């Protein structure tokens, strides 16, 4: 495999120097001038807290439709002029639009009555003034508004904060250049503003929304093998070799009266078709990546209530054993995890870090806290920041040994969580789980037997050793929020310039769980946490 | 004859975030927002003045000329200063 | 992403010092105190040599039922009591466990006549002493007695040895913790303990059982991607598209009449229904680690018989010609290991590795044996251990050297032979296959490098390197029967402290085995090989 | 009216693997367990005794007391010692 740099007329080669934006083709991707994204291209500002920062794509303009596409300031224009019926919305979109008329003539909302909900419901009647509907419009009294309260019953990290908080507040969305991370505008925003998300635009059928592939669109890949897990565990086995056989899974049934051979996703987060998908969860451990034994006292009676789930097909003491093998095998993940965090935080202790973060680009705040750190936990000179502080946990811009330990918690750990509890043996072990860690375990020392080995030899033959510059800037780097907030506003951080009240200042955990929380720890007599 | 009345729906937003307990005033009809922080209005044809009011402090206006049958969605943000703890 | 300390009630975070299985939340999992499996939670002790290092979860009891589940010893206990009819069990669990009666009643065996094979038949009717039927339960001369000896036809590495070898003699899941390696016990103890393997409990359906998927569950992943390389291959795109046309495969048909127009894992493996998977199978290779010419007149009458499978949709020459290139690509790839093997243990004879196996944490055994050590091939000061014995050949708890040739011959090299085996050309070269050894080679060549040239400023500045603490010691290190046998067996290994005989030692290759492979030997006049 | 029997299924082991050759004798019938390493038996209600011995000088011994049509499965766990090459 070459870069291959003939055959393509040469009058389309693009040379040094050269805009990336032109549309010449650049080998490699080198040597091309950076123009950055179109900032005269007509669209909308991302809500929240960071909206001065959040630089956004025309595209982002029905992620967020209520803010981004709803209001008069900001909606697209339209070619097409007049207000219209339903009949000819249809007609005309019947051979522009061929597939959402098939699709919506297919719909139950094409069939009601008295009066159908039609596209002009949906999107309104005037083509100049067209709306996008978000999970507000269909979530009204008149309509859904049962499923739209119940998906708004979930807590921090469920569908209904997966926008306003995950991605809204996103570090890294906002740190980098709008590109970077589209993917995660298109993939984050959409189960809290819309419902087209697992019964699919304009058919909206409740069969193909009860299917376990709806929710692998999102809940796959390097820090959430959700699906993976599932598909490759007995129950997806099961699942793959029985879903077409309406003997075995008959998706026509509501999730009330299921009665598959075999589980789904939906069967298991979305009993009785609750649509709060964390309903059932225990307690949210930032994507397993923290710790907690669930089958602890203190979660018996929401571990209780897994088992029965469970029960349906299974005894209550198989089910109950093989959660707790889940927890052993969570609890032990960690017991490596704090072996690798050692070893990188005694590399800062001892500053021989290479290199320390003083000495690497600015982090998305403007400022030089040690990416490691958390808040909660860690305090002193060596970590930066202010007491409390946490620093911004990231993969990039940062030591191997960061990145390895950032892998290592935040992907193979994971795999170790969601392995155990889909029944996916192998993600928990061989497959970049348990030996995963083990293996960046090997890394992780290596590297820091290494940075140590070159420190002693540089004291001894009296080197300090100056950290490269491209640990400060590169063209990628410099395109960064951290270098704009030291260079543009010198004393400040983002957080001083972005001073509204963000998602965790209005929202809080509901009174029931820190009741249940406070009568439990009071029934076992175990002493509360702190700040 | 029946004249087909016109659907006006209104979405209270801050920076955002749906707005709870906005009061929305659209002619002499009054809806106080949940937690959509939208209300739907049913209106004969004719010209409206959409009020949007919360206990902040904070307005937004808009006024909307509706014919027979029309569909509209209005979305009316009030900024930051909306955005209220819990 | 960040780790998330907020929303979540305070009084549920853990703080530095409490017991990890207080069900508190610890952050990135960090600063918890390990508290280690329940030891006194009822449950069996693992069969085999290694009982007493062999720590288990209750889980177990199900995964080996004759011996952790079935004595008195070691039943658990159950809140029901009473002897009942069969009607009883299913009325009962028609309501408290549904969806084991609905399969049940689907099942021939609750049709069967003039008794049919109830839940009292393979769980006993006392509810005080109810029994797991194991796969001899149901290898009865009375009933599937025909299955049962067909799969113990098989030898080292088949179904009839995956548990009682592979799995009870485990290195890793007796040095580690429970749950480090649960997924392992659930795994590998089924195809030979559980019949309920590929025909799922309670329906038993030789229809599902004969789908290619059944295997997958098993056969995939880190060390065998053997259902990655048939679904992505040709045969696995044929039977993708073509699985649920009933014209094209008819899982009705036993596998004596299947005239698919592609195959399936079990057309090939379990020809005319043979329970012996491994019957078809040339010579055992440790999962592809190890190398052989397959091709070789040696072998003849053995590939011939491959060829006769492969002759139902090809001609013979295609099909001969094709696994041909199979054993070219293993010969080759182990070229490519041998280079790479003989930079890793020039590192150890010049004992410039970085560490040497004394300064690493003590292995399995309690020893300080090289990694990479073959028993058969190595001898010598250098790489520990008595004249014959082997390392403990592991992926953790070694150098990045040592752990970068296990992921060469461990991971890409079997993915060249399964990946040729099943038709996925690209899990042989682009997709960690050929080009995965490649990159491999290069960064042993790397770490060789710099480990060199680190000892080289060391010897000439006059530093005498002290390897680093962590190598030896750490929280999970700390965990492992290596540390334990020194500390309190001091002068002893875990060979020493088991001394009962293994599987080894009671079982042998067949006879006609032995006299096939004397007699092709005599026949080409090739030496026989040593101990 | 029918006296449905017992089932007894006597299964020998040796931590793990079926002890083969070993034969097990229960009242007056006296099986010889194969590779299967299993003796199912079918008796009529009463108390009888279990012997499982074996070549190797090494038995387990137990008793049942078996009411009208029960089913029970046995393991005896006889040790390494039960254990002989091939
Ligand atoms: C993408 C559009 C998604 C689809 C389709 C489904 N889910 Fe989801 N889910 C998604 C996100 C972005 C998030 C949370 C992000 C965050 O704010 O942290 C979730 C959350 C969940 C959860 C809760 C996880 C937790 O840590 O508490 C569950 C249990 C869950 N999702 C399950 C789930 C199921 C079963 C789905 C199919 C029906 C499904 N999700 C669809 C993104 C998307
Ligand atoms: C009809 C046969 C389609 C063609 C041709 C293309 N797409 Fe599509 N797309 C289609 C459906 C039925 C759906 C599911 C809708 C839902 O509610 O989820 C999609 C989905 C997308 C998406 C993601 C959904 C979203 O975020 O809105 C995108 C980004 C998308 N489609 C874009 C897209 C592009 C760029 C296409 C041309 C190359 C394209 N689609 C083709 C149906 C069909
Ligand atoms: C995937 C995680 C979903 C998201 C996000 C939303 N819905 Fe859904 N919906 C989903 C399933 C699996 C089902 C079938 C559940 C069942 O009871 O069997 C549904 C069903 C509906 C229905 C039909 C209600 C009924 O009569 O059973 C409606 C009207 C509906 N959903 C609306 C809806 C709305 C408004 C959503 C956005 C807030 C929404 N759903 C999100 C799966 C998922
Ligand atoms: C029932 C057998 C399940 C099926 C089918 C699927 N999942 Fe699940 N999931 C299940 C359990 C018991 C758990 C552990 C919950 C606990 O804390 O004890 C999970 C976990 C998740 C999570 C994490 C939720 C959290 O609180 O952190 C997610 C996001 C999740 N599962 C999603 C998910 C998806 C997308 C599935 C379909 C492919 C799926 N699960 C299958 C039980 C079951
Ligand atoms: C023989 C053909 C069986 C009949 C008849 C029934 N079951 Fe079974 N069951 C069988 C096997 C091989 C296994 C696996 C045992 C193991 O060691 O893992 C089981 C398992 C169970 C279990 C526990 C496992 C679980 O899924 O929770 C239960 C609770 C169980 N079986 C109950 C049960 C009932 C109620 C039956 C009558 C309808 C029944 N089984 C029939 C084999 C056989
Ligand atoms: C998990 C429960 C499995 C299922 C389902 C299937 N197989 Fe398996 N297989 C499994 C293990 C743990 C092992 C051997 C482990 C060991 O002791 O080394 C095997 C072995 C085989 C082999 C022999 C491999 C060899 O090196 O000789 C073959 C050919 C094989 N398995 C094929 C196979 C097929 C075709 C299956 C589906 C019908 C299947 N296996 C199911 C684990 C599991
Ligand atoms: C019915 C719809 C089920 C629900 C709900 C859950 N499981 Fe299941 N499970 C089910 C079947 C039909 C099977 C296949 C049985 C077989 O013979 O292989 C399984 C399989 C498992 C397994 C693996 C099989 C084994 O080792 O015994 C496990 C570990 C398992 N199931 C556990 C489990 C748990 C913990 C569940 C709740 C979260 C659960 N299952 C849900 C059917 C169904
Ligand atoms: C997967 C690798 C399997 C394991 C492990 C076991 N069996 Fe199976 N079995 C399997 C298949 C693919 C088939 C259909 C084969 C065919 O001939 O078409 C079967 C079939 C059976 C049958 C039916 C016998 C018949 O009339 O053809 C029985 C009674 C049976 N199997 C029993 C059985 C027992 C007792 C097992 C444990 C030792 C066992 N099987 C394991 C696949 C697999
Ligand atoms: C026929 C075309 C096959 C299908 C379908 C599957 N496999 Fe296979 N497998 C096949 C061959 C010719 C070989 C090489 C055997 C040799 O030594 O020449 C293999 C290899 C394996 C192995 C390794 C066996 C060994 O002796 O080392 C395993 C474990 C294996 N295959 C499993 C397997 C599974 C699980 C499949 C379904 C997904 C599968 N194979 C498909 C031929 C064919
Ligand atoms: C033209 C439309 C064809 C007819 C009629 C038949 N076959 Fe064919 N065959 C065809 C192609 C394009 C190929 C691939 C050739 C290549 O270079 O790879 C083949 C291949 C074969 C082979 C060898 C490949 C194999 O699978 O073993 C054989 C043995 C073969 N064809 C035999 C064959 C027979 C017996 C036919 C009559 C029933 C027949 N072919 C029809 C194209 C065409
Ligand atoms: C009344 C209800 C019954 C009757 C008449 C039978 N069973 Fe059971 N069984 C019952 C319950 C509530 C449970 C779950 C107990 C618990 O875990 O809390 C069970 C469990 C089983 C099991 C699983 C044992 C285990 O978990 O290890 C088996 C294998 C089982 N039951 C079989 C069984 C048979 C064969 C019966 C007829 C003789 C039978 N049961 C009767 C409830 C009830
Ligand atoms: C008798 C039996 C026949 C007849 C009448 C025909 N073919 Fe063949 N053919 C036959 C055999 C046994 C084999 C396999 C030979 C071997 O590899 O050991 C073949 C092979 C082919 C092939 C494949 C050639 C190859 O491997 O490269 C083809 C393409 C083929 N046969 C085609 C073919 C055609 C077109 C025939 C009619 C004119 C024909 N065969 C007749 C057996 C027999
Ligand atoms: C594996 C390799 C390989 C084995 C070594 C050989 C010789 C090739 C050759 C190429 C070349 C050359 C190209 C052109 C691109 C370049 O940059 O040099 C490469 C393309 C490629 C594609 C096209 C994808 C696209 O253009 O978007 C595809 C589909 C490839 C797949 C095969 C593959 C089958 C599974 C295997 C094996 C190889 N390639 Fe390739 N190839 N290839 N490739
Ligand atoms: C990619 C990223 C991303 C792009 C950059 C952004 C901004 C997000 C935001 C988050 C945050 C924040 C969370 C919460 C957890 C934490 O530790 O900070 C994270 C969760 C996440 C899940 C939930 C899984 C669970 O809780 O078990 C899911 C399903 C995610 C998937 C999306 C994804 C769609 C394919 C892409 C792209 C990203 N995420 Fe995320 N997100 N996310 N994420
Ligand atoms: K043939």
């Amino acid at each position: 495999v070459e870069i291959i740099t003939h055959w393509v007329p040469h009058e389309v080669y693009g040379m040094p120097g050269e805009p990336d934006n032109s549309g010449k083709v650049f080998f490699s991707g080198l040597k091309a001038k950076y123009m950055g994204y179109p900032k005269d291209a007509q669209r909308s500002p991302y809500p929240g807290k960071y909206s001065k920062f959040w630089k956004t794509l025309p595209a982002y303009r029905y992620y967020i439709p209520d803010y981004m596409y709803n209001r008069d300031e900001v909606r697209p224009s339209n070619p097409i002029k007049g207000t219209f019926k339903l009949e000819q919305c249809v007609a005309c979109h019947s051979v522009m639009t061929p597939g959402i008329v098939r699709d919506y003539n297919k719909s139950a909302h094409s069939k009601a009555e008295p009066a159908p909900t039609g596209c002009d419901t949906c999107h309104g009647n005037n083509h100049q003034k067209l709306t996008m509907p978000s999970s507000k419009a269909c979530g009204t009294a008149e309509c859904h508004e049962t499923q739209y309260n119940e998906q708004g019953q979930g807590g921090i990290g469920s569908h209904a904060s997966c926008s306003s908080f995950a991605q809204v507040e996103c570090a890294w969305s906002i740190e980098r250049p709008p590109g970077d991370t589209a993917g995660c505008t298109f993939c984050h925003t959409s189960p809290e503003e819309r419902c087209s998300t697992c019964h699919q635009r304009h058919q909206f059928d409740p069969a193909v929304a009860r299917r376990s592939e709806q929710c692998k669109t999102c809940h796959w890949g390097k820090d959430h093998r959700d699906w993976e897990a599932y598909d490759i565990g007995l129950h997806g086995t099961v699942y793959q070799v029985n879903k077409w056989d309406t003997e075995q899974f008959d998706f026509s049934k509501k999730l009330s009266d299921a009665d598959y051979v075999g589980p789904t996703c939906q069967y298991c987060h979305m009993r009785g078709g609750h649509h709060n998908v964390q309903r059932a969860s225990i307690v949210y451990t930032s994507m397993g990546m923290s710790m907690a034994d669930r089958g602890a006292p203190l979660w018996k009676e929401k571990r209780d209530r897994w088992v029965s789930i469970c029960d349906d097909c299974h005894s209550p003491r198989f089910a109950r054993e093989n959660l707790q093998a889940m927890d052993e095998s969570v609890k032990d993940a960690s017991l490596k995890y704090r072996e690798t965090f050692k070893v990188a935080e005694d590399l800062l202790i001892d500053g021989v870090l290479d290199p320390m973060p003083k000495d690497l680009c600015p982090d998305w705040s403007g400022q030089h806290i040690w990416s490691l750190k958390i808040g909660a936990y860690h305090d002193g000179e060596a970590y930066g920041g202010t007491t409390g502080e946490s620093g911004e946990f990231r993969m990039s811009n940062c030591t191997d040994v960061e990145r390895l330990c950032f892998e290592s918690v935040g992907y193979f750990q994971t795999y170790i969580y969601k392995g155990m509890a889909h029944g996916s043996w192998n993600d928990a072990t061989y497959s970049d789980g348990s030996f995963g860690m083990d293996r960046w375990l090997v890394n992780v020392k290596q590297n820091a037997s290494r940075a140590r080995r070159l420190a002693a030899l540089e004291k001894k033959v009296g080197i300090s050793w100056q950290p490269e510059q491209f640990w400060k800037t590169g063209e990628w780097l410099d395109q960064l929020t951290g270098p704009y907030i030291v260079k543009n506003h010198p004393g400040k951080t983002i957080f001083d310039l972005c001073p509204d009240p963000g998602w965790l200042d209005t929202h809080h955990a509901p009174a029931e769980e820190v009741e249940y929380i406070e009568r439990k720890l009071k029934e076992l007599g175990i002493t509360a946490g702190s700040h | 004859y029946d004249v087909k009345p016109a659907k006006l729906w209104v979405t209270a937003i801050a920076i955002g975030t749906p707005i709870v307990g906005a009061e929305i005033k659209v002619g002499d009809e009054e809806c106080t927002t949940g937690n959509n922080g939208t209300c739907v209005f049913e209106l004969r044809p004719g010209t409206y003045a959409i009020s949007v009011h919360e206990h902040g402090g904070q307005s937004a206006h808009k006024e909307v000329s509706l014919e027979e049958g029309n569909i509209l969605f209005v979305s009316l943000d009030l900024g930051a200063k909306a955005r209220h703890p819990s």
